[PDB]
RNA sequence: UAGGGGCGAAAGACCAAUCGAACAGUCUAGUUGCUGGUUCCCUCCGAAAUGUCUAUCAGGACAGCGCGCACGCAGAGAGAAG
RNA sequence: AUACCACACACAAGGGAUCGUUUGGCUCCUGGGACGAGGAAGGGCGCAGCAGAGAGCGAUAUGUGUGGGAGCAGCAGCAAUGACCACACGUCCCCGAAUACAGCAUAGUGCUGGAGUACUCCUUGGAAUUAAGCAUAUGAGUAAAGGAAGGAAAAGAAACUAACGAGGAUUCCCGUAGUAGCGGCGAGUGAACAGGGAACAGUCCAACAGUGUAAUUCUCAAAUGAGAAGUUGUCAAAAGGAAGAAGAUGUGAAUCAGAAAGAAAAGCUGAACGAUACAGGGUGAUAGUCCCGUAGUGUCUUCUUACAUACGGUGAGUAGCUGUGCUCGGUAAUGCACAGUGAAGAGGUGGCAGUGUGCAUCUAAGACUAAAUACAACAGGAGACCGAUAGCAAAGAAGUAGGUUGACCGAAAACAGUGAAAUUGUGUGUGGACCCGAAUGGAUCGGGCCCGUCUUGAAACACGGACCAAGGAGUGCACAUACACUGCAAGUUGAGCAGAGGAAGUCUGUGAGGCGUAGUGAAGACGGAAAGCAGUGUGAGUGCGACCCGAUAGACUUGUGAACUAUA
C-alpha cells in the first residue's frame, strides 16, 4: 500500500514562487453611476405606492416596544435564514427612524 | 462455497446489463485516418492543429511535470505584441477563462508565442505555395518532453554554501 | 489479383448472377469466336450467334461437322445446328443443342441490323485505341 | 506445457461424471453466494476469515488519492538510482554527487542498511527518518529538505 | 352486467366439453436441499457410512480416511528388559 | 415337423439412413435512414387468346419519350412499319386518418390528425427471483402501459473543480475502482477530481434604439397615391467559390495437334505463346490462351461548402426555510415534487449539524450550437460458421396449407443420383429361446436366472424398456487462486491512441495507469527479513439459462369472451 507515509507537517510544505499582484477595478465610470442611481430611485417609488406587507407591520410594532429578541425569533421563522433576518431588521429599523 | 479463497464479489446479477464488443476497432481507425487526410487538403499550406500553451499539472503527485493546456490568455497575447483577432488568423488558440498568478508561468508562455511567430512563412495565394513545393507539418506543434535529468557533481567547498 | 473491392469473388454470388441474367447480359452469353479470315474482313474478334450463320463444331459428338444455325434457345443456353440430331426408337429425329462456346463462325448472316451492329462495335474500339 | 487435453473428454462412458451415485450433482445444495456465514457455514468463516463480521475505524466521506500517494527508498539503495556507468565515475572522482529523489518519484528516505560507497553525498527529499539523517551525516554528507 | 369482477329460490353452483378465482400472450429457459438420465479402449493406485456445529435430522461446512506433484529421510500397527 | 417357429446366405419386395451436391440461412463490417388531406400504411375487387395460385398492373389494367437491338419457353398467331430489356414520365377502381369533419393561426395563403418507433428524450411503474425461512433490502427505476422527434437524438460554453508552483464548454475511449462509502453493517450494492488520448467553436435575447418627427413590416394602385399592423414599442446589413466526395459506364493480351481409352477431354503426351491481367464464375471429367471478367486505362453525371453595424453587471411566487412523500454511493439531506411561509440587490459554493470572522472560486431562476458517440427495416462486401430432423418458423404459390367465437396459433415437402436397418415372400442349408468352454459319422457333455437404476441387500410378487434409423446432456465470459511450460528481471506490461504499409494480419513510436522493489497501528504517528511482472494452458470456487428435462404458483397489459349457461 503506497498511501499514508508522510506526516501532516511535511505535506504542508510549498515551492517559493514569485507572485503577481491583482489588478484592482475600483474606478466606476460616469454612466455606471447614473445607471445605479436610477435603479435605487425606482425602488423608492414602489414602497411609496404600495406600502409595507403584514409581517413587516408586525415586526415594526415589536421594535417600538423594544421586544428585540422576540422580533429576532419571529423574523428567523418567516425568512428561514438568520442572515436575511439580521439584514431585514436593519432595513426596517432605518425606515422607522 | 468450500475451501479458502478471497470472498467472491462478482457483479453479474442484473439481467438488463449490456455488453460492448470491439470488432470494429481496425476499421474505425482507418476512417479517422481518411478524414484527417481530406481535411488536410482543404487547408493545404496550413497545419491541421493550432498552437497551445504549456501549463503545470495539478496535484502534489504531478507538480514537477508540464503539459499542454487549452488556450493563451489575453495578457500573454498582448505582452508578445499581438492582438486577439490577429492571433486567431495565424492559428493560435485562445482561452479567456484562465488567469495568471506567477511570474514564471507568464514568461515561458511569452517565449512560445515569440518562437512560433519567428518560424512562420507567408504567401499571397495557394498556387504560390504549391509551386514552391511546401510540405505541410503534421502532428502537434512544439510539444513538451519531460525527460529524467542527469546527476550533477559539486566540489566539497561548495557543499557549505549551496545545497543542490 | 483483384484490387477493386466493389466486385465480388464469392462462388454463390457469381453463380446467381449467371443464371438470373436478363436483357443485354443474356445476349453476352451467346458469343462465339470468329475464324482467322473473318478477323481480317472485320475488326471484331467475337459476336453473338444468330440464325442463318455458318458454324464449325469444335468439341463433342458432332466434332468436325459444319452447318447453318436453325434456332437459338435463350432460357436453356443452347444452339441447334442443321444436321446434328439423334434418332428415337420410333425413327423420329430430334435436334440436339450445342453450347455456344463449342462453336466457331465460318460465314456471317448479314440479314437485318447486323451490319449496323458490327459498325457500332468497331467505332467503340477506335474511339479509345487512337487516343 | 502450452497445451493439454481436458478431463471432460476422459469421462465419456462413465455414468456420473465424477460427482458420485449417492451424492449426485444437484443445483445449489448449500445456498447461493457467500450466504449462510453465521449459520451452517460458521466453520469456514471461523477457520479462514475470522475478522469478517465487524465494523472498525475512522470515517472520511471523501478521500483524495493524489494528495496522499507516496513511495519510499532506503539509504542502501541511493547509489543504485544512478546508471552503472555513472556510479563508476563518481566512485573514483574527486566530486560529490547530488541526488534528487523527486526525479525518480520517491518522496521519503528510510534508514535501511549501509551506504554503498563511504564518501560524501547530497540527498534531496521531502522527509527523512532519524536513522537516515545520522547515517548520511556520518559520511560527511548533507540532507536537504524540499517540496 | 366481465375476472379479486359478474350472477345466484344458495349446491362454492354457473360465466363457450375449463371455476374454492376464466381465457390469450408476456415477464420466464420463474425456483427446486426432491425423482429420472448423462455417449470410446487399455494400464496403475484406491475409500467412507465416524467426531464437532447447524430452524439441524432425505441437506451443508470443518476435521478424519484416497489420489497427484514430491523437498527430503534412520524408521517400525511385533517382541524382550526395567 | 412334410407344411409351424427360429437363425444364416442368394434373389425379389418395403422404407428413406449414408456418401457425393446447394440461385438458402446465420454472424461481423461498411453505406443508407428516403411515408401521409397532391389521400399514406394496411385490406377488398377486377385485368391474359386459351389462365386456378403466385408475380405484375388499374376501366389508358404492356400508353409516351430516350438509350439499345432478335426473338416472344407449350399450341396457335405476331415481329427492322421494332420481339424483348433498362431508365424516367403519363394514367392510377372501392374501403381505410376517411373529412361536405374537428380544433386552431394570419392582411391573406393555411396547419395539425394516421402510419413507423431498433437507436434517443419525457412520464408511469410490477412480480417471479436472491437472502438457503421472511417482513426493510435485492432483482430494478428493469419488464409492461402511455406521450414525442430525427438521421442520429440528448447534452453543452461554469451561481465548475481544487487547495497544486493549480487548472479551465459538452460528448466519447483508457484509468482512478469493485476504491471512498451505502447496507436486518446481512445478502449485496457503489460514484467523482487527477494523469494519458479522439474531436474541437463559440454566441444570442431581456435589462438598454435616431424624437429637428416609426426611420419598421404587409396589400392594392401608380410612377407616385390609398389602406392594414404597430407608440401596452416596430426596426441593430453583403454577394461571392473552387475544391472535396460518391456513383454510373466504355475499353482491355495470348493454342494447336495426337496413340490408347471414354457418351463427351479441358485429363494424359509433345510442341508452342501472353502476363502491370495465374481474383473468381461458365463450358458434356481437373482450362492463363473456348466464353464472362480481372490488372491497367478512358469518359460522363450528381451532391456538399464560403466576407459587415449598437451594448452589460438586479431574469421572483424564484432561490431558501418548516412539515411531508419518493429518490441517490451522498452518509445530522444527493436530486425532484406538493402545501404552508417567503428575500436581497447583491448573492451562491468549498462531500461532517450549529454560530461568528477573514480567505479562495463562481454568477441561478431566459435561449442557440458543429465535430468526435448509438442502432431496425433496405442495399453492398467478407467469413477456421450451418449443410435439408441442421441453418431463420419458412432453400418451391411461407406467416402459406390449415385452425380459435375471439384475442391469437401454425406445419411438411431438395436432386425424376446412391439406396443401410427394422419388417415380408421364394429357394437352399442348420436347429427347437439363446451365450461361453470342448468335440463326434451319430445320439451331446460341463458351466450360466434380465439388463439399466436407487439400495445394508435385486432374478425378483421394486420401477423404466415391443422393434430399427437419425437427433440427444460439464459449455462461454468476468474476478481472485495452486500447478506445468516461456521471456526478461529490481523491475515488468499487445492501455487507449498516432506514424508506416494495395491492409480486420504485420512493423515502429508516444505514453498513462497497475502491481512489485520492507512493514506496524483505529488513527495521530513511526519504520528494522524473504523476486516479481506479463502470458499460453490444466484442476478447482463464486455470479450469470450455468450438465440436460420437469412443479402447484406470483405479477403485468389502452388484449378477448354472456353463440353454452345465470339474472333483469
Amino acid at each position: 500500500m503506497k498511501i499514508n507515509k508522510l506526516n501532516n507537517a511535511s505535506k504542508a510544505l510549498s515551492y517559493p514562487v514569485k507572485k503577481l499582484a491583482k489588478t484592482e477595478k475600483a474606478p466606476l465610470t460616469e454612466k455606471q453611476q447614473r445607471s445605479k442611481e436610477l435603479k435605487k430611485f425606482a425602488m423608492s417609488i414602489a414602497r411609496e405606492v404600495g406600502g409595507l406587507a403584514p409581517y413587516e407591520l408586525r415586526a415594526t410594532e415589536l421594535l417600538r416596544r423594544d421586544e428585540d429578541k422576540r422580533c429576532k425569533k419571529f423574523m428567523k421563522k418567516r425568512l428561514g435564514s438568520l442572515k436575511m433576518a439580521k439584514k431585514k431588521i436593519e432595513l426596517l429599523a432605518e425606515e422607522m427612524r | 462455497m468450500r475451501g479458502n479463497q478471497m470472498l467472491p464479489n462478482n457483479h453479474f446479477n442484473k439481467g438488463s446489463m449490456k455488453f460492448k464488443n470491439w470488432f470494429n476497432q481496425p476499421m474505425r481507425a482507418l476512417k479517422r485516418k481518411e478524414v484527417r487526410e481530406q481535411k488536410s487538403k482543404i487547408c493545404y499550406p496550413n497545419p491541421l492543429k493550432k498552437l497551445r500553451p504549456v501549463v503545470r499539472c495539478c496535484s502534489m503527485r504531478y507538480n514537477k511535470k508540464v503539459r499542454l493546456g487549452r488556450g493563451f490568455t489575453k495578457m500573454e497575447i498582448e505582452k508578445a505584441g499581438m492582438d486577439i483577432k490577429y492571433a486567431i488568423s495565424v492559428g493560435i488558440a485562445v482561452d479567456l477563462r484562465r488567469k495568471n498568478k506567477n511570474e514564471e508561468g507568464l514568461e515561458e508562455n511569452v517565449k512560445r508565442l515569440m518562437d512560433y511567430k519567428n518560424k512562420l512563412k507567408f504567401f499571397t495565394t495557394v498556387r504560390e505555395a504549391r509551386d514552391n513545393k511546401i510540405e505541410q507539418y503534421k502532428g502537434e506543434i512544439m510539444k513538451p518532453v519531460n525527460i529524467i535529468p542527469e546527476v550533477k557533481g559539486i566540489k566539497v567547498e561548495e557543499i557549505a554554501t549551496i545545497y543542490g | 489479383m483483384k484490387f477493386n473491392k466493389n466486385v465480388t469473388a464469392s462462388r454463390r454470388k457469381n453463380r446467381k448472377a449467371h443464371f438470373t441474367s436478363i436483357g443485354l447480359e443474356r445476349t453476352k452469353l451467346m458469343n462465339a469466336p470468329l475464324s482467322k479470315d473473318l478477323k481480317e474482313e472485320y475488326g471484331i474478334k467475337r459476336i453473338a450467334v444468330r440464325p442463318g450463320d455458318m458454324v464449325k463444331v469444335v468439341s463433342g459428338e458432332f466434332k468436325k461437322k459444319e452447318g447453318v444455325v436453325m434456332k437459338v434457345n435463350r432460357h436453356d443456353i443452347k444452339i441447334e445446328v442443321e444436321g446434328c440430331f439423334v434418332q428415337k426408337e420410333d425413327g423420329k429425329k430430334i435436334n440436339k443443342g450445342i453450347h455456344p462456346s463449342n462453336l466457331r463462325i465460318i460465314k456471317l448472316s448479314m440479314e437485318k441490323d447486323r451490319a449496323e451492329i458490327i459498325n457500332k462495335k468497331v467505332e467503340a474500339m477506335k474511339s479509345e485505341v487512337k487516343a | 506445457m502450452f497445451n493439454k487435453k481436458s478431463k471432460s473428454r476422459k469421462l465419456r462412458g462413465h455414468v456420473s461424471h465424477g460427482y458420485g451415485r449417492v451424492g449426485k450433482h444437484r443445483k445449489h445444495p448449500a445456498g447461493r453466494g457467500k450466504s449462510g456465514g453465521l449459520k451452517h457455514l460458521r466453520s469456514l468463516f471461523q477457520r479462514y476469515h475470522p475478522d469478517h463480521f465487524r465494523k472498525l475505524g475512522i470515517v472520511m466521506f471523501h478521500r483524495n488519492k493524489n494528495a496522499d500517494f507516496t513511495r519510499t527508498v532506503n539509504v542502501s539503495n541511493l547509489w543504485g538510482l544512478m546508471k552503472l556507468e555513472e556510479q563508476m565515475k563518481f566512485k573514483s572522482s574527486a566530486e560529490v554527487p547530488v541526488v534528487d529523489c523527486r526525479n525518480y518519484g520517491y518522496l521519503k528516505v528510510l534508514g535501511g542498511g549501509d551506504l554503498s560507497v563511504k564518501k560524501p553525498i547530497v540527498v534531496i527529499a521531502r522527509q527523512f527518518t532519524k536513522d537516515a539523517e545520522e547515517k548520511i551525516n556520518a559520511v560527511g554528507g548533507k540532507c536537504v529538505v524540499a517540496a
